[PDB]
């Protein structure tokens, strides 16, 4: 499992 | 009476939050006098994000590419700039809301207030302590990156944390103001792991000390023990070695309660070798480290 | 991921707190509109609280009687009346930050946020379940009385306590924003005690929901039970008695995790008859009945 | 023990 930049899609 | 997990009231920090999008990226920004902080991550598409070279990408962009939206007001993006992991963008307006304000970096075992917020809009506000590892246990989704951590003292905000990740252990990474990451962690999706944790033995006996403040009394012995000889046990239990200083720190605590430092120590001595036995200390059947001798003293009574 | 004990941000009730003095006696009050809430408790001296006949000590009482400072602003007291334990004093100036708000009144097993304060100044938040027995497990110090609790949905404000006082085993008591006490407690300093607690099993199941979504499933296995044979082990152990409607209130959770609601209540009723044995759960080593199923959709991936 | 009425004194 990866590291998530947990950014918001829009 | 009573002992809980504090936040700091938030809503400085509430008056601070605006809504950061760079195309369909959008998180959350800081907006303190005519500047915006947030996490470079926002210029990142999908695909950049596995091996991002944020100069590039940022070299790619203009003013007109940021949309900060602070409530129902558009704030016009004016300069920009990176700084280490956190982005710089200049507004024609300044906050009038600006608290007076610093920016700290925190050491481990400090706590500090996060305010999760979410396309510029706080949601919940609740205390996490800097881990030995530098991670952070929250509770973040996405779109809560760059929401920040913060202590209060004297209506002067201290920023101490900015949200950027969440590692696969399901704990949280981030940044200074400054846009330097705590711990040995960089914003992109690729495979990280914390260093192994340990267990922050100085807020541990500030948290015993909070239970006999609250007349949780059961775990006390007529025994003590030294410090050599504590930390000799503390090792072997994964905890931090307690320090001359740490003992200074719980002295306030020691004296108002009438219980030495080092028999505390031996308190939690026969708490780590025979376990709680069925019993509980402040509603907790484990033993607690994310409250500091600050936090103790702030709440308990003097 | 990650789940907190997480309060809503508490800005907006922030903007309504002021101190209320009556003579020597200090403590906190809620300003919304033109009105001042407040405990009844203020026009008490020291030695009227232990038998206080409230409407004697008001009727000797006039408006200049009691000071109103909401920050460095004093606001005149123009009017005042007493309903059940809170007085309404009227004043000149109605708050320019009243948000919109309700006055509510909550059920035991249901959260809310409290605003500790302390002359008037906001000092701390954190979350609260009513109890079953009517008290509140907080952290309050003298000067919090009239300190308020709360929760926000859609910017409305709904207010649902106001902070009275301390029973002797260290826990809470206070009344609705009419004045209406939770449970059958009085506002003197006399004995008294609050009815045995229990537990609050809807709230234990939607935690081990939340588990679940964390990735937290050792307590998991493939045995099922009905809700009668359930109820029977819940009450051996000083559970509440889990209805249909609470099964339904889960229903979203069961839905998102792929665990019927019978088949968690077969995990609880195994973790009742065998303890932990030595594992954790969501970072505790008991079973925590203090998040609601809404809290847990709140704050939980969807 | 009684109950406090958790007022401050000033």
């Amino acid at each position: 499992t990866s590291a998530v930049l947990q950014s918001g899609f829009r | 009476s009573g002992f809980r997990k504090m936040a700091f009231p938030s809503g400085k920090v509430e008056g601070c939050m605006v809504q950061v999008i760079c195309g369909t990226t959008t998180l959350n920004g800081l907006w303190l006098d005519d500047v915006v902080y947030c996490p470079r991550a926002v210029i990142c598409t999908s695909e950049d994000m596995l091996n991002p070279n944020y100069e590039d990408l940022l070299i790619r962009k203009s003013n007109h590419n940021f949309l900060v939206q602070a409530g129902n007001v558009q704030l016009r993006v004016i300069g920009h700039s990176m700084q280490n992991c956190v982005l710089k963008l200049k507004v024609d307006t300044a906050n009038p809301k600006t608290p007076k304000y610093k920016f700290v970096r925190i050491q481990p075992g400090q706590t500090f207030s996060v305010l999760a917020c979410y396309n510029g809009s706080p949601s919940g506000v609740y205390q996490c302590a800097m881990r030995p590892n530098f991670t952070i246990k929250g509770s973040f989704l996405n779109g809560s990156c760059g929401s920040v951590g913060f202590n209060i003292d004297y209506d002067c905000v201290s920023f101490c944390y900015m949200h950027h990740m969440e590692l696969p252990t399901g704990v949280h990474a981030g940044t200074d103001l400054e846009g330097n990451f705590y711990g040995p962690f960089v914003d992109r999706q690729t495979a990280q792991a914390a260093g192994t944790d340990t267990t922050i033995t100085v807020n541990v006996l500030a948290w015993l000390y909070a239970a006999v403040i609250n007349g949780d009394r059961w775990f006390l012995n007529r025994f003590t023990t030294t410090l050599n000889d504590f930390n000799l046990v503390a090792m072997k239990y994964n905890y931090e070695p307690l320090t001359q200083d740490h003992v200074d720190i719980l002295g306030p605590l020691s004296a108002q309660t009438g219980i030495a430092v080092l028999d505390m120590c031996a308190s939690l001595k026969e708490l780590l070798q025979n376990g709680m036995n069925g019993r509980t200390i402040l509603g907790s059947a484990l033993l607690e480290d994310e409250f500091t001798p600050f936090d103790v003293v702030r709440q308990c009574s003097g």
